[PDB]
DNA sequence: GCCATACGATCCTTCCCCTAC
DNA sequence: ATCGTAGGGGAAGGATCGTATGGCCT
């Protein structure tokens, strides 16, 4: 008959762009050897395997990649008689378009199907898998977008009564606007009714009459909002129709299974032409919001494919050992890994390996993967890269992975294949994804605009899940490259290959192909490993499911969009609607003042269980209930009904939940009950995958307390400071009332003996000083000396729980975390403590910090568990803080430190010995923001950056890690130095930081008193609170410690020598020195 | 303490004495100790600055292990020979060295006492300072024959130190005199002495009739380093019989100090 | 005694990195 | 386009100050 809709994806190509190294013809003598293939060729694409041709574009019977796509450019590869029934089916995905009914007369559409979307129309796929394992795309019609309006502001501006004139007279801007766009709009379009609605904001408020405006468009709606009399209030303008739709419909969710069930008037899902195929899918359906139910039954994944990639590169211009540039057309994608899971059984389905020419992996390879039963490597050889890319979419386009993943793929990967997909070869990548065409398939990066903060992807019908941001926020590492990951997760110590060596292997010969195939392979089969051991979908799916969004925007929007999407539900259930609206800004918690010192009496901890949300849910915060007036809440009884709150000099009143509850209790109510399902499976049965769910848990904190920041952000959508101010005065005042009431109770001598009997057991010698030392925000440290450690856990617990029952009202309460044996106190959030149990805890200090090196953090480490474990030198420790540091500047310190002075010396000697490793002597620097957008300009890394970038290297991204090593300051530096600031236009600043791979390629030596300076300083800056918060004192005894006093003549002993010149010492150990000092002194005197 | 120092008023006036004229320099100093006496070194221009103390100028000096160094300062600008300079404390009434430990373990303790209103005894305690042993270290002291010596006076010094001081460019050199006098013809002032050495302000007094020595210094620079010293005039001691000719101007009085520098090596 | 000055430490701000809440 | 505020600590820069003496007193 003929395809409705244009499939722009390729399907039949006799022309293309042949571009391919000149090297693997025939390895032609070196006159016609270097450079670059370049020309037109007219001639079908085709792919080569195992000595057999195929045409890429040839779907039917033998094929090399498998392929789940029915239809193939208007072709159905479908055996006859292919009619499925469908069910129930799990959707995973939620796309949205737009339709018209002049485009849709060719096909056989019902009437209820036709006439609302007869002008213009939106229509909601769902693309989902069915159980049996057919892609189904269902279509749900009679959506529109509908925002809110005030109808005296049009009444009293515009003057129009006859709410159909209103449409009138939108129709009409519209036809007049400035672009010639909006042609044909007429009032039909829409539709503008009578509400009575209230706003959210302050108590106070009155409900009023709105004008409830529904538009039957996506760009009219924002045009309407953005252009069309800005001088007017308009509520809920910003909100998209898949929300509209999902919030419409209650249970409705954007991950999980659906049901056909028949409509209203028994009307029932319409199945699809296959020739009006609007997308890949097996089988699609037409239905309304009536048709579809929300199935409780099944609850797990379908079939589902996953598929994760990489690509390599090599540069084919002068200059190869330079990083390939996507832009240069001699650039070039020499391989192609890419491996197929099924996310059912975390199974290996299929491993393939493109390459651009012939490729013979080695036999230990393919013995290593039988060996394991991994699937035998499919390897596709191609004459030219265009070959490659049109046969790497192809697969991605037949073979349809719903999840793809890979390593670094945002930033590196998929821009560079973009790039040369569109830029060179002039392909149009927008049918490329589920939708057969006017799809999106685009990458955003951060760059110099501060609106994004994150690099973003977005493909229709495929979910991107890069490993790189996944590992970022689990693990803790200084370098997060592949193999230091490998090594720290995994443990696995897996071979590398550089970019500098590629060329050579390439223009070798097959093996060294193969062997770069077996790297690639192995770097897809370490991704994959990481994938399935982490496994992102889960818990993005259930953040998705819960919120109400997409599982892309759960990934990639934020955190604002989930609070205010989850809020919309309630604002509508309630009656209320949400206005649209689009340096510190109020004050925070309070830190105490550390009593800083090393103090061996047992230390416990207090702390609060979620401060903010139980303030929220107690205090009764919210938008709905506020006034920052008087005698508009005048009359209720005070205090009973409102609480009255001092906050930035104003007053402020919060009625009690009684008289109108808070839209946030019941959104922190619900969002809680996720953490404690997941707290509740931890202590069963976990010997190491309770490090999986405390990251869980750890994030569904955060998207908890997450409703505090969304609360009080400014210039956001929907923000109020009062609420967020309100809630960390709160906070405050619990803290130091917690303070006080500990202070004033069991301080005495005995009140705490006749709270708790048990105390009787537990008393070591010496009076009760029980004091708080330490606070921070809800945290509280006390001091129980002249108490055991062994009875401070049960007894904690009861105190904390007598102080949660006579101080603070529910859901507020405060548990007893830990108990610290040995404390060190250092600073505000700067703590290393020991636990009772065994295990010792840093915070704060450079051992936990990410941009320190490793010969240091190890040299505090020794020097930490030397202290905190050997019993002498803790008693020395101890036994220093009865005299002041000034004594201790001219007595002569305890035998205690004596390991201490074992450890620096050792530490001075390993420092200064020929061939040290370079690996332990590197540092990190995190680049946050563009080079162009920083006032300082002089970092020590930015200068890395900039030498990287002027001998065209890797460039590293806005987002990772720049490591860098401080070289030794020499005349050739210092001049080196001086050439580069006089071309880019004393003692040397602190900028000799160079990358660590130039330092080892030209065997650089390193400042090793830079790095003797700064690990004395890091270890008098960690022990100072030994020496009573002094750091002169502490350093000039640390350095007491070292030996290096050595003392040679500079250049100038030869001289003396040959004046006749005595020596005295060095060498000569002999006692005609002593003779010497009189053969001196009778020279003198 | 198995190398006590005792240093009593009768010898620290003499000590205080010697130092000053020393108001500087010997602050940043390496000082050797044996079984004789303090030798002070110093690198003053590329000047060797070297101070002697004979047992005889201490009380109760005594040494039991081999010869040592320690460096003054002691944690940066805080110098173990404070004590010895102007009237920095003007109630100096003994000092004490205290060297304990091992041989390649040996540290100074200096502990100093305090003339008060009404009594004479320790009373400083926050000014006592410890400095460890500089274990590996190379002290190259100037040894040799005088040769021919001289007994320079106070105002010959306006005539015999500034005359050039401009290096080789305009050098001074360095002679006795053809016919036996001390006239040495510098570039145009022509300084001239008698010499009449034995064993009138023309006459130097010279001894040790050597009578040849006419080598050309290595570089005219002296001038600053003995105005820093601040020393009156002394004894000039030759060292041309090595193969490198060296200079040695020691002042004259108790704890004399000798500045040293070299000659030109061309004979 | 003098007075002059070039050295030097000596704070004191401001900006940028990661951490603890 | 899209959570918030307190804290320490290293590094580069500008202004401040306590002395060390000499040129000059003489
Ligand atoms: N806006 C915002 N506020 C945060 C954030 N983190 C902490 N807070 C403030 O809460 C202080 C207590 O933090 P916890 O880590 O104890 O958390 P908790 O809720 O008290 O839970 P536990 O006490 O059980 O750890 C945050 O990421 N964003
Ligand atoms: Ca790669
Ligand atoms: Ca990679
Ligand atoms: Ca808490």
């Amino acid at each position: 008959t003929g395809p409705t809709q244009r499939h722009t994806y390729y399907s039949e190509c006799d022309e293309f762009r042949f571009i391919a190294p000149r090297v693997l013809d025939e390895d032609a003598p070196p006159e016609k050897r270097a450079g670059v293939h370049d020309g037109h060729l007219k001639r079908a694409p085709k792919v080569y395997c195992g000595g057999d041709e195929r045409d890429v574009l040839r779907v039917g019977s033998g094929g090399f990649w498998p392929r789940r796509s029915r239809l193939w450019g208007g072709v159905d590869h479908a055996p006859a008689g292919f009619n499925p029934t469908v069910t129930v089916f799990h959707v995973y995905d939620i796309l949205e378009n737009v339709e018209h009914a002049y485009g849709m007369r060719a096909a056989q559409f019902h009437a209820r199907f036709m006439d609302a979307i007869t002008p213009t129309g939106t229509v909601i796929t769902l693309l989902g898998l069915t159980p049996e394992g057919h892609r189904v795309a269902v279509h749900v019609y009679g959506t529109r977008q509908y925002f809110y309006m005030n109808k005296e502001e049009v009444d009293r501006h515009l003057q129009c009564r006859a709410p159909r004139d209103l449409c009138e007279r939108m129709a009409a801007a519209l036809r007049e606007s400035p672009g010639a766009s909006f042609r044909g709009i007429s009032a039909d379009h829409f539709e503008a009714e009578v509400v009575e609605r209230t706003d959210v904001y302050y108590y106070e408020t009155r409900p009023a009459l709105f004008y409830r405006v529904y538009v039957r468009s996506g760009r009219v709606l924002s045009y309407l909002c953005d252009n069309f009399c800005p001088a007017i209030k308009k509520y809920e303008g910003g909100v998209d129709a898949t929300t509209r739709f999902i919030l419409d419909n209650p249970g409705f969710v954007t991950f999980g299974w659906y049901r056909l069930k028949p409509g209203r008037n028994n009307t029932l899902a319409q199945p699809r032409a296959p020739m009006a195929f609007g997308t890949s899918s097996d089988v699609e359906f037409n239905c309304t919001a009536d048709n579809l139910a929300i199935e409780g039954g099944m609850s797990d994944l379908p079939a589902y494919k996953l598929m994760c990639f990489d690509i390599e590169c090599k540069a084919g211009g002068e200059d190869e050992l330079a990083f390939p540039v996507a832009g240069h057309p001699e650039d070039l994608v020499i391989q192609i890994s890419c491996l197929l899971y099924d996310l059912s059984t975390t199974a290996l389905e299929h491993v393939l390996l493109f390459s651009l020419g012939s490729c013979d992996l080695p036999e230990s390879h393919l013995n290593e993967l039988a060996a394991r039963g991994l699937p035998t490597p499919v390897v596709l050889e191609f004459d030219s890269e265009f070959e490659m890319l049109l046969a790497f979419m192809t697969l991605v386009k037949q073979y349809g992975p719903e999840f793809v993943t890979g390593y670094n793929i945002i930033n590196f990967d998929w821009p560079f294949l973009l790039a040369k997909l569109t830029d060179i070869y002039k392909v149009p990548l927008d049918g490329y994804g589920r939708m057969n065409g006017r799809g999106v398939f685009r990458v955003w990066d951060i760059g110099q605009s501060h609106f994004q903060k994150r690099s973003k992807i977005k493909v229709n019908g495929m979910v991107n899940i890069d490993m790189y941001g996944i590992i970022t926020d689990k693990i803790k590492l200084s370098s997060y490259k592949l193999n230091a990951v490998a090594e720290a997760v995994l443990k696995d110590k897996k071979k590398d290959l550089s970019y500098r060596d590629i060329p050579a292997y390439y223009a070798a010969g097959p093996a060294q192909r193969g062997v770069i195939g077996e790297y690639c392979i192995q770097d897809s089969l370490l991704v994959g490993q990481l994938f399935f051991k982490f496994l992102p979908h889960l818990e993005l799916s259930a953040v998705a499911r819960l919120a109400g969004i997409n599982i892309t925007r759960t990934i990639y929007d934020g955190q604002q969009i989930r609070v205010f999407t989850c809020l919309l539900r309630l604002a509508d259930q309630k009656g209320f609607i949400l206005p649209d609206t689009q340096h510190v800004g109020y004050q925070g918690a309070r830190v105490l003042d550390p009593t800083s010192g090393f103090h061996v009496n047992p230390v416990v901890v207090f702390d609060f269980a979620s401060l903010y949300p139980s303030i929220i849910q107690a205090h009764n915060l919210c938008f709905s209930t506020l006034s920052l007036r008087a005698d508009a809440v005048a009359h209720l009884e005070a205090g009973k009904d409102y609480l009255e709150i001092e906050v930035g000099g104003r007053r402020l009143f919060f009625v009690k939940a009684h008289v109108r509850e808070s839209l946030l209790s019941i959104l922190l109510r619900d969002w809680l009950a996720m953490r404690k399902q997941i707290r509740s499976r931890i202590p069963q049965s976990s010997p190491e995958e309770a490090v999986l769910l405390d990251k869980q848990q750890a994030a569904i904190k955060v998207v908890c307390n997450s409703v505090y920041g969304f609360t009080g952000v400014q210039h956001g959508l929907l923000p109020c400071l009062h609420v967020a101010a309100t809630v960390t005065t709160i906070g405050r005042e619990m803290l130091l009332a917690t303070r006080e009431y500990v202070h004033a109770r069991w301080a005495a001598f005995e009140q705490l003996l006749a709270d708790f009997p048990e105390a009787a057991d537990m008393r070591a010698p010496g009076p009760y000083s029980m004091r708080i030392i330490y606070g921070d925000t809800d945290s509280i440290f006390v001091l129980c000396r002249g108490l055991t450690a062994a009875g401070l856990t049960a007894v904690g617990d009861k105190m904390a729980s007598h102080i949660s029952r006579a101080l603070f009202l529910p859901p507020i309460k405060l548990e007893c975390e830990k108990t610290f044996t040995k404390l060190l106190l250092i600073a505000k959030k700067k703590y290393i403590g020991v636990i009772y149990g065994g295990k010792m805890l840093i915070k704060g200090v450079d051992l936990v910090r990410k941009n320190n090196c490793a010969f240091i953090n190890r040299t505090s480490r020794a020097l930490v568990d030397l202290l905190f474990y050997d019993d002498t030198v803790s008693g020395a420790a101890a036994a220093l803080a009865e005299r002041p540091a000034e004594e201790w500047l001219a007595r002569p310190l305890p035998e205690g430190l004596q390991a201490f002075g074992a450890v620096l010396v050792d530490a001075h000697r390993r420092i200064t010995d020929p061939e040290r490793d370079i690996q332990d002597f590197v540092l990190t620097a995190e680049l946050s923001r563009h080079p162009r957008a920083y006032t300082n300009k002089r970092l020590a890394h930015l200068t890395v950056y900039y030498k990287l970038m002027a001998r065209r290297a890797q460039v590293p991204s806005i987002k990772d890690r720049i490591p860098y090593v401080i070289v030794a300051q020499t005349r050739e530096v210092e001049e080196t130095v001086a050439r580069l600031a006089a071309l880019r236009e004393k003692l040397l600043v602190s900028e000799l930081a160079e990358d660590p791979a130039y330092a080892i390629a030209h065997g650089v030596a390193l400042n090793t008193d830079y790095y003797f300076s700064h690990l004395l300083g890091a270890a008098c800056v960690t022990f100072k609170a030994l020496f009573g918060n002094n750091a002169k004192i502490t350093e000039s005894l640390l350095k007491r410690f070292i030996p290096e006093v050595w003392h040679p003549p500079d250049d100038v002993a030869a001289r003396l020598r040959t004046a006749g010149f005595g020596a005295v010492g060095a060498g000569a150990t002999a006692e005609e020195t002593r003779r010497m000092l009189h053969r001196a002194f009778d020279t003198l005197a | 303490a198995p190398c006590q120092v005792v240093l009593q008023g009768a010898e620290l006036n003499g000590i205080l004495q010697a130092f000053a004229p020393l108001r500087t320099s010997l602050l940043d100093s390496l000082l050797v100790m044996g079984d004789r006496g303090i030798l002070i070194h110093n690198t003053i221009f590329g000047e060797q600055v070297f101070l002697p103390l004979e047992h005889s100028q201490f009380s109760r000096y005594r040494w039991r292990g081999p010869t040592a160094a320690f460096l003054s300062l002691v944690d940066q600008k805080r110098s173990l020979l404070s004590v010895f300079r102007a009237n920095q404390y003007p109630d100096l009434r003994r000092v004490e060295l205290a060297i304990t430990g091992q041989a390649p373990f040996r540290t100074l303790v200096q502990r100093i006492w305090t003339t008060t209103s009404d009594g004479e005894a320790v009373e400083l305690a926050s000014e006592t300072l410890m400095k460890r042993e500089l274990t590996s270290f190379v002290v190259l002291v100037p040894q040799g024959t005088p040769d021919v010596q001289l007994r320079l006076t106070r105002p010959q010094l306006t005539k015999v130190l500034n005359a050039t001081g401009a290096d080789s460019a305009t050098p001074t050199t360095f002679e006795l005199g053809v016919n036996g006098k001390f006239s040495v013809f510098t570039t145009s002032t022509c300084v001239t002495f008698a010499a009449r050495e034995e064993g009138n302000a023309k006459t130097v007094y010279g001894e040790n009739t050597h009578r040849t020595f006419s080598v050309v210094v290595d570089d005219c620079s002296m001038r600053a380093v003995l105005r820093r010293l601040q020393v009156g005039g002394g004894t000039l001691k030759f060292f041309l019989t090595t193969p490198v000719p060296s200079l040695c101007v020691t002042a004259t009085g108790p704890n004399a100090v000798s500045a040293v520098f070299l000659l030109k090596p061309q004979k």
